[PDB]
């Protein structure tokens, strides 16, 4: 961590900040799509069987 | 407003004879009649026709071929001229039955007319190419051509003689007849299983619609940036107008990349190479390697089961 | 202050000046039906309100 | 982010709705009205595709398949489960094609050349609605409709044709499959004509049109020209698409018996209908 | 061979399906590295080299002997713009229009743009000069379609600019390429095919105003055009199309510009 | 004070109070709309 | 453009002008909208009307797809 | 929320009003529809 | 048909614009209500 | 020229013709929603 | 936290705000789809079955 | 120092407090709607 | 010093330092959305 | 190993980390996928079947 600042003397920002936000959203849809196709840690079904909603 | 789809005026002046260098000048045929229909789309000039040894050879061989398949279409007929007018498309040229295999022993009227007419298309065939060779390298062009040609040759031949042979058998290839083969294709799909999960098949399908898509693209383009003087893209490629890079700007804004005026030529004969490539190994793979697509699909995460 | 809107040709200034008069009149006419619309609701609510599903009276008025 | 000469032709106007609001690029794209509109359609499709793949259960991007609603809905809704997302992709995707269309109309106003290109667009994009729209609609259910799979809208493409035996005796169809292979066939000549015109023997000077027309009329006796060659590739690809979507729309609509027994017209006709021999009779 | 697997259910098939993914992927490299020839290295909107230039590197460059002895190009290369630009930046930003300074048609910045070609003639296979009028092209005649020759040119306002004089014609192709329009002044012009639809009485003109027609550039030799005289032509006609449509006097577009 | 259309303090804060106007106009008239569906036909 | 000669809807107030002025440009926006959507709407239609003028309902095909 | 009118100091509102009629337009059909697929709600149907 | 303009030399705009207003609300809200009330074109019921 | 209102003929032309043209705009509309009705539930 | 004002020096607020309006709608639109999809939480269902519109 | 949209220092702070006042508003309505929804059907 | 994009030593400091201080916010949010997690229902 | 900084003087760097972003990201979402199918290491359900959540 001593001189990663360099790095911002080899990409744009604006261009490395678009980029990281679109990683970054993607990602986070991806996890959370595959947690809901596992029947566990689908939080809306394993709440509908807790409550007893069907 | 004017769409240069079709010319509103035409001119005409002295027929243009072509260029001379490395030609023999002898071989070339006298420049034939213009023609307004063909004038109002295109260049009107016919003519004039290179007509060399190959030229020859290719042209007795065609007409051999041709001759030989509408000799059996009149005895298929009985003789009759209303019969051939009314069966014309449902004849056939079947090859040898499958008793014989690859044998050469089929009697004429089960399968020695089919080999004669082969001979005489496979003649005719590699000398087209051979000319279409010797012809660019006279003028001293590239002979790119030459090698698309060679890719659609070997569609041509994985379908008619290097797949029998494979199996083993003339009974493999594709009659002559319009009909007849649309049948084989049907045929050949059954057998193997939907040929849709042939993945080569897939891939062929795949630069057919791209070919279709970039020449609608490519023509849409030129004919979009003519009024600049597009179409002249040699000179283009020699001094780059406000044609070229108009066009190039529109595709760079609409979908993030371009191409030259030139590397867009190598785009399109590659789509339109791939094709017959991807089509001839798919075949070649058919029956010798696979006899079931769609259970490979299935084996291999494509179909559901 | 902001006279921008002025830039806009006269024509259609009052092209649309009375598509603002005419409907404006009829605005007021819709007003009057949503609101009666709403009240007849509200009197649908308190009638709900009410145990009358238990017990319910027959037709005062007789053949209809 | 531009392109040498890029510079001079980045200027106003041109844009048929909005003024200057979207009247700017993002990076090389230019993005527009029309363009945002695409972009929120083709995100959305593709983020209802990934949600249909995790309700059907399989993460296998070829497995992943939309079916439209069953035939038992007819023309109406579905259940988002088993044949809305369907619709709702499908809304989505003529939403993104009609735009990029119109996006590439503001394109070709900034740049000041001819509309051919969306034009020639509108072709593909009608052909899709014919198979997505008109005919489930002209037919009565949106089960006949293709599912949005890799490997399952084959299966459609299969059972649709089998429908009627053999496919192949379909006349809108071979005239359709005729024009494609012409297309590719001018294409690979055109490309490859080019080419050796502008990258001739080693060492030796570029080759002029004339060249080109020289070799063309030396090969088969006609050379069609630059221009000609331009329009002709447009007029043969815009026409085998205009074919394949009259075959589809014509078949199971106005046509409904296996398709060889249209064929058996020409055999028919009074005076050769009777005569013995030949394949028929 | 059939049915046979070296490992799981990979056999020759998915040998060559693989093959054709790896070759695949290099010949879409190589096909963008070819198209990147021509406008990189990139630059920013003030003229230096950017600091993106693209996942895809610079190709090796190559060479074009062109014909007649016009000498060679080399591409890639050092590329310039050869001109001055009257443009002017609207925001600080990237990626914003830059909007012209004085009068576009006549700077030649946006649909009305130009390339400072090569200012010679284009020379056909055997050294003549490719485009040609038609009076001095020998043996050359309209054979069918209207003839425009004496039909008044109209402007995009509905008003008569000119008369047609002559037909310049592109010798080796043998199609009509200009049209020469005089003007009130006497002095003739240069109008390109693709923008007139020669109609029953009159050569029609959507893209300019009669009052611009005196505005178009000029030839130096009344027997032949150069690429950069084209060019100029072209492109004044064409930005005619954004930079003319108040002048033009069209139903639809007013009734737009009412609604508007 | 950017200023990237060029108007005003002045400017900006009329056409805002028309604005929001017209945005709460619209608002009442859903607002009784959803009010006469929710007594037709809850969704709750 | 020409200034119009009844000049009696020049009495109402800037203010008032103003609250039609732009309710006429975001809503003339999406009155193109109503017209798309109306246009595919009738399209739909003609195209079901031809469907029912042909004789679909005596022999139908089968659903291509599995389940329907 | 007293300050939200310096907006009108970033946008055109000519733009804006035009982009706000079509969303609002397009939004209105969308729900429409999505309550017309549903067997339930379907007024028609109902 | 073409003289018809002379009749805004008879009425004033205002009122012939309000009782206008007025006439076609009223009876687009009672054509709906008739619809609404047979079994039949009961959109709501259908 | 009866001018019970104050109106003169140049004012009474424009009037009518964009009453008109908002009629026929009216109009149009109607007939393009009667269409669709019909197609969806013909009532003849 | 403080200095984050000074994105505002590295993206132009009008292509910003685009974004975020699209993006904000577009995820809305997603997760409202998702909770309609789903048995339980497809409100309309839920009160369709709580009054008895089957 | 650094400068790529032509903003200076004020006029980034006015800008960036305006605009967070507009998120934490749209927050806020957020959490109250989020709120009524797990009163009327936790999802935990 | 390379300079590919034209920043100084001190923008890219002040830039780096306040880009680490967004990052370290979001991983601090992160890290506690995880814990909640791991008590309700954890995966190991 | 000590010469090894003179790689900088044949690649220009900017080119080279994307390249490096991008082919890690990639290859541990590949790596991850592949411990997810096999049903052991698939932690998902290795976890509900430890805590008898099915
Ligand atoms: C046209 C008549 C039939 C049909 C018949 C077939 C047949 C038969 C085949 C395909 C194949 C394909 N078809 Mg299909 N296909 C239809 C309609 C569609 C539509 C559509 C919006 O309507 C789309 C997007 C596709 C897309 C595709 C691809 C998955 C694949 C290769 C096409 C290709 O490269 O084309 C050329 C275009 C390009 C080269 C440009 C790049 C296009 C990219 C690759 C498209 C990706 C789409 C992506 C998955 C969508 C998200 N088809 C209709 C219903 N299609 C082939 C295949 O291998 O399938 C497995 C195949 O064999
Ligand atoms: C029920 C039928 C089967 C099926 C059976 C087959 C079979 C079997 C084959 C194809 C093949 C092809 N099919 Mg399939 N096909 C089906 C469904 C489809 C669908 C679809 C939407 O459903 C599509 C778009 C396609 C499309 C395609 C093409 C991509 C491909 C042919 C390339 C080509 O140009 O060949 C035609 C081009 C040539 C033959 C080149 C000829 C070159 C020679 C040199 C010409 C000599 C001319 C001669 C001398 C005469 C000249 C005379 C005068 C001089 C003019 N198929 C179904 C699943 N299809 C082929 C392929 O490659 O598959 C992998 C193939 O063999
Ligand atoms: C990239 C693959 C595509 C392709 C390419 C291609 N074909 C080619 C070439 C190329 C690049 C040629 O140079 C060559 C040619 O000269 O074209 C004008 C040829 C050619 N492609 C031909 C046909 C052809 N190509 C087809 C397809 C395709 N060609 C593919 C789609 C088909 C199909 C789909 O069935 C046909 C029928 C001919 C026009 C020509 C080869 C001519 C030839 O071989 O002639 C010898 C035979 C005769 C003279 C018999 C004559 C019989 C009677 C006298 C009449
Ligand atoms: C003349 C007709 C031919 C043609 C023309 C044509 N297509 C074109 C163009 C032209 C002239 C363009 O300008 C346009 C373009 O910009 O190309 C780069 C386009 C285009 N042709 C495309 C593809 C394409 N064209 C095809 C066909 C053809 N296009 C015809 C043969 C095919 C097929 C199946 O044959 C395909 C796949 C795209 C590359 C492009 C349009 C891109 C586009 O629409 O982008 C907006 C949409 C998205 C980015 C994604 C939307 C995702 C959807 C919401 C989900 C859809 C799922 C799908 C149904 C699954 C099927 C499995
Ligand atoms: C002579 O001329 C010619 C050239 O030029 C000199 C050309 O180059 C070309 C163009 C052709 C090529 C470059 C060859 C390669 C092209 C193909 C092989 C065709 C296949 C093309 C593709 C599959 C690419 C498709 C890529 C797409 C559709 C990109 C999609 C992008 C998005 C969805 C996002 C767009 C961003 C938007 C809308 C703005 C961002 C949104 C905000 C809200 C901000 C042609 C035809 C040509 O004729
Ligand atoms: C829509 C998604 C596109 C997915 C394709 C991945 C390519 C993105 C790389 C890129 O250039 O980003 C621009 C940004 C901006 O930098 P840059 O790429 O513009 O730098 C200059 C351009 N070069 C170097 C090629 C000359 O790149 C980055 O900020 C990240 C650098 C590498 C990290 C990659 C992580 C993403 C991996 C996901 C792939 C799946
Ligand atoms: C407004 C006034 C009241 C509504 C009138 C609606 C007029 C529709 C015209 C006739 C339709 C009809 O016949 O209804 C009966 C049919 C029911 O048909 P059916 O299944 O019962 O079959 C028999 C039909 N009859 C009985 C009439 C012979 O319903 C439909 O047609 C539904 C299809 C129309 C859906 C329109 C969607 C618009 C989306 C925007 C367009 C963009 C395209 C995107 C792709 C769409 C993919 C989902
Ligand atoms: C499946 O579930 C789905 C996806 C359907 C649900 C998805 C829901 C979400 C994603 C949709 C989001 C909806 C929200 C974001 C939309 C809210 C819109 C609000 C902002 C409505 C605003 C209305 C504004 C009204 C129409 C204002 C009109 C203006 C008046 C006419 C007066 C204007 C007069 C001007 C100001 C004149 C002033 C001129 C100066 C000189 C004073
Ligand atoms: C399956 O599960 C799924 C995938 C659905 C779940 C996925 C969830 C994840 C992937 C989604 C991520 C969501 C997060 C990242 C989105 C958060 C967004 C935040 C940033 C919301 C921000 C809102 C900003 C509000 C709308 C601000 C509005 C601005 C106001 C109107 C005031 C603006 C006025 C300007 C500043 C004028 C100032 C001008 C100068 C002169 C002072
Ligand atoms: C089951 O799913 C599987 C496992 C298959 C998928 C798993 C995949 C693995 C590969 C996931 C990988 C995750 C890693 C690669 C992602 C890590 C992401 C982190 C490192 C990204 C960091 C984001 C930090 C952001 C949130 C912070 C931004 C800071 C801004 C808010 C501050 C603004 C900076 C401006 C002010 C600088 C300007 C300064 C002045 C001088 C102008
Ligand atoms: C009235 O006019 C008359 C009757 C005089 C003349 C008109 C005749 C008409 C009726 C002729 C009709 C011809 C038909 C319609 C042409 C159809 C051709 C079909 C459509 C071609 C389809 C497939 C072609 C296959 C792929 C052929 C492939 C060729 C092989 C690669 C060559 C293999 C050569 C081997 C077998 C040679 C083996 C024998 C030697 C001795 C080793
Ligand atoms: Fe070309």
């Amino acid at each position: 961590m001593s001189k990663f600042y360099k790095i911002w003397m080899i990409f744009d920002p604006r261009r490395v900040f678009v980029a990281q936000g679109v990683f970054l959203f993607l990602l986070a849809v991806m996890i959370h799509l595959i947690l809901l196709s596992t029947p566990s840690y689908n939080w809306l079904e394993i709440s509908a069987a807790k409550y007893n909603r069907v | 407003e004017y769409q240069n789809i079709f010319s509103q005026v035409q001119v005409r002046g002295p027929a243009d004879l072509g260029m001379t260098e490395d030609v023999n000048l002898a071989n070339r045929s006298g420049v034939g009649p213009f023609s307004t229909l063909l004038g109002w789309f295109g260049n009107a000039q016919l003519g004039p026709i290179y007509l060399g040894s190959l030229g020859v050879l290719s042209l007795f061989s065609g007409l051999m071929w041709f001759f030989t398949i509408g000799i059996w279409f009149w005895y298929q007929a009985g003789w009759n001229p209303a019969v051939f007018l009314r069966d014309l498309f449902f004849f056939s040229l079947e090859p040898p039955a499958p008793e014989y295999g690859l044998s050469f022993a089929a009697p004429l009227k089960e399968g020695g007319l089919w080999l004669i007419a082969s001979f005489f298309m496979f003649v005719a065939v590699w000398s087209w190419w051979g000319r279409t060779y010797l012809r660019a390298q006279a003028l001293g062009m590239g002979k790119h051509t030459a090698w698309a040609f060679l890719s659609a040759i070997w569609l041509w031949m994985v379908l008619g003689f290097i797949r029998p042979i494979l199996m083993g058998s003339w009974s493999e290839a594709v009659p002559y007849g319009i009909f007849s083969h649309l049948d084989w294709t049907n045929n050949f799909s059954l057998v193997h299983g939907n040929l849709f999960y042939n993945p080569f098949h897939g891939l062929s399908i795949a630069f057919l619609y791209g070919s279709a898509l970039l020449f609608a693209m490519h023509g849409a383009t030129i004919l979009a940036v003519s009024r600049f003087g597009g179409e002249r893209e040699l000179e283009q490629i020699a001094d780059r107008g406000t044609a070229a890079e108009r066009a190039a700007l529109f595709w760079r804004w609409t979908m993030g990349f371009n191409a030259t005026m030139e590397g867009i030529h190598r785009w399109a004969i590659w789509m339109a190479v791939l094709v017959t490539l991807t089509g001839g190994i798919g075949i070649l793979l058919s029956g010798t390697v696979v006899d079931n697509w769609y259970v490979w699909g299935q084996n291999h995460g494509m179909a559901p089961l | 202050i902001f006279n921008d809107h002025l830039n806009t040709n006269p024509k259609t200034n009052l092209r649309l000046w009375v598509a603002f008069q005419m409907m404006k009149g009829a605005g007021w006419a819709g007003g009057v039906f949503f609101g009666t619309l709403l009240l007849i609701g509200f009197f649908r609510v308190v009638g709900r309100m009410l145990p009358i599903q238990e017990n319910q009276a027959p037709a005062p008025n007789i053949t209809g | 982010a531009l392109l040498s000469f890029e510079r001079k032709y980045r200027v106003p106007g041109g844009t048929l709705v909005g003024g200057n609001l979207f009247d700017f690029w993002v990076g090389p794209f230019y993005v527009g009205f029309f363009g945002v509109a695409t972009f929120f359609f083709a995100a959305l499709g593709i983020i209802l595709i990934a949600w249909s793949a995790v309700l059907q259960g399989t993460w296998n991007p070829q497995l992943i398949s939309v079916y439209p609603p069953a035939l038992e809905y007819g023309l109406g809704g579905a259940p988002l489960a088993k044949g809305g997302l369907w619709q709702i992709i499908t809304i989505c995707a003529t939403g993104a094609f009609v735009s990029w269309a119109l996006r590439e109309v503001e394109i070709c106003r900034k740049l000041g050349i001819g509309y051919h290109i969306p034009f020639a667009f509108a072709f593909a994009i009608l052909a899709y609605l014919t198979l997505v729209l008109f005919r489930p609609v002209m037919m009565g259910a949106w089960g006949y409709a293709f599912p949005y799979g890799i490997w399952t809208h084959l299966d459609w493409v299969s059972n649709t044709g089998y429908t009627y035996g053999n496919f192949h005796y379909n006349p809108a169809h071979m005239i359709a499959i005729s024009f494609f292979f012409t297309n590719a066939l001018a294409l690979a000549l055109h490309g490859a004509l080019v080419l050796s015109a502008a990258n001739p023997e080693k060492g030796k000077e570029m080759r002029t049109p004339d060249h080109e027309d020289t070799f063309f009329r030396d090969l088969v006796g006609y050379s069609i020209g630059t221009l000609g060659i331009h329009r002709l590739g447009l007029l043969l690809s815009l026409s085998a698409v205009f074919f394949s979507a009259l075959c589809m729309i014509i078949t199971g609509t106005i046509w409904f018996d296996q398709w060889v027994d249209w064929w058996q017209w020409w055999v028919k006709l009074p005076w050769w209908a009777n005569i013995p021999g030949g394949i028929n009779g | 061979m059939v049915g046979v697997t070296a490992f799981g259910n990979f056999d020759l098939a998915s040998l060559a399906i693989y093959s054709f993914w790896i070759f695949l992927a290099g010949l879409i490299y190589y096909l963008q590295t070819e198209n990147m020839r021509e406008g990189y290295p990139l630059e920013n909107e003030d003229g230096t080299p950017a600091a993106n230039q693209g996942p895809f590197p610079l190709p090796k460059p190559k060479t074009f002997i062109l014909p007649h002895g016009r000498g060679t190009l080399t591409v890639p290369g050092p590329e310039s713009e050869d001109r001055p630009i009257a443009l002017a930046r609207t925001a600080v930003s990237e990626g914003f229009p830059h909007a012209p300074t004085g009068d576009p048609m006549k700077d030649g910045v946006g649909p009305a743009s130009w390339v400072a070609r090569r200012d010679l003639p284009e020379l056909d296979g055997h050294g003549h000069n490719k485009i040609k009028p038609m009076k001095a092209a020998a043996g050359f005649h309209v054979s069918a379609g209207k003839n425009p020759i004496g039909l008044p040119v109209r402007g995009c306002d509905l008003e008569i600019a000119g008369k047609v004089v002559d037909i310049w014609v592109d010798i080796p192709e043998q199609m009509a390429r200009f049209l020469e329009v005089e003007l009130k002044d006497g002095s003739t012009r240069l109008l390109p095919m693709q923008m007139v639809k020669v109609q029953s009485n009159r050569v029609h003109v959507n893209a300019l105003s009669s009052d611009l027609f005196a505005g178009i550039p000029t030839i130096k030799s009344p027997t032949e055009v150069t690429l950069l005289e084209e060019d100029k032509i072209c492109g004044y006609v064409a930005g005619g199309l954004m930079y003319a449509a108040p002048k033009r006097k069209s139903v639809v577009a007013a009734m737009l510009a009412e609604y508007a | 004070d950017l200023g990237y259309t060029g108007l005003t303090d002045e400017q900006a804060q009329e056409l805002h109070s028309v604005y929001m106007s017209g945005l709460w106009l619209f608002s009442a008239v859903a607002i009784v709309a959803h009010l006469a569906v929710y007594i037709w036909r809850p969704w709750f």
